[PDB]
């Protein structure tokens, strides 16, 4: 249960990385 | 390590994304004065 | 208002071109007008 | 747990899969 938290953290990482590079690719799409 | 150009100088990465070179021992100090902030 | 010393190496590490000559100089530069850092020019060998 | 799990490996496929094809997207399309 403690892996499957830091799974989770991981995931969140993993979905703040998903709007990061949703903006990233946004920006270039501008360009 | 962080994401950049030729790793160990002119590396156009993303700013603001993934961990900074230090100040989380800062941060570490600074909650442990909010610990310390009741007794 | 002007960044401390950990500030200013926050700035200092993200820069693509540096060096810590540039970065000594624009430290003395920035922060020479406050009085609360005491220096005693005659050691150029950026010990202040 | 096993849920989890199953969305991790999911998010972590489409995190590779994203992030290459908007890099090609961004360093070919950018010009």
């Amino acid at each position: 249960l403690a892996a499957k938290k830091q799974e989770l953290e991981e995931i969140l990482h993993e979905m703040e990385a998903r709007i990061e590079e949703e903006e990233e690719r946004s920006q270039q799409l501008q360009a | 390590r962080i994401v950049g150009l030729d790793q160990m100088s002119a590396s156009k990465t993303k700013k603001g994304m993934f961990r900074t070179v230090g100040q989380l021992y800062k941060e570490q100090l600074t909650k442990l004065m909010t610990t310390l902030r009741n007794t | 208002n002007p960044p401390g010393v950990l500030a200013l190496l926050d700035e200092e590490c993200w820069f693509p071109k540096a060096t810590d000559t540039s970065f000594v100089e624009k430290l003395i530069q920035e922060q020479g007008n406050h009085a609360k850092f005491q220096k005693s020019k005659q050691l150029k060998d950026k010990t202040e």
